[PDB]
DNA sequence: TCAGCCCATAAATCATAGAG
DNA sequence: ACTCTATGATTTATGGGCTG
């Protein structure tokens, strides 16, 4: 099952993944719903609200904006 | 939820194996293989990215 | 400017189609 | 007949290029 590659390339190099809960997946895609957009201070009492940081839910809308836009909806 | 024919992956695998300095196929590339193996574009980018992974990861 | 967006990709993890 | 592994998709997270 173990890879022999002729020879070790650049990207073959590299570069534990926290699940979020029911309630913070649940919330976020509720506000989601709200608007695909989020404003400095609703991001912040966002993420106080669910002890997520800033930076994750920035990504998060990010992310689910990508998803949105795939599935064309 | 099927899985990809016999003839799809084998076309994937040979266009990844042949391209292993840089398995990174462009927005064409990517295209072509999708057209050949009767997929869409995106099957194909997640295709290589657990290729890519799957693969160093056992290295 | 520059915080925030898009896009491509990483890496771990979910779900289950089938090869053993 | 039945069990796991490999496989396709989805979920968190990084970084770069680009524009309001």
């Amino acid at each position: 099952g173990k890879k022999n590659p002729p020879q070790i390339y650049p990207w073959m190099k590299r570069v534990q993944r926290t699940s979020y809960t029911r309630y913070q997946t649940l919330e976020l895609e509720k506000e989601f719903h709200f608007n695909r957009y989020l404003t400095r201070r609703r991001r912040i009492e966002i993420a106080h609200a669910l002890s997520l940081t800033e930076r994750q839910i920035k990504i998060w809308f990010q992310n689910r904006r990508m998803k949105w836009k795939k599935e064309h909806k | 939820r099927r899985n990809f024919s016999k003839q799809a992956s084998e076309i994937l695998n040979e266009y990844f194996y042949s391209h292993l300095s840089n398995p990174y196929p462009s927005e064409e590339a990517k295209e072509e293989l999708a057209r050949k193996c009767g997929i869409t574009v995106s099957q194909v980018s997640n295709w290589f990215g657990n290729k890519r992974i799957r693969y160093k990861k056992n290295i």
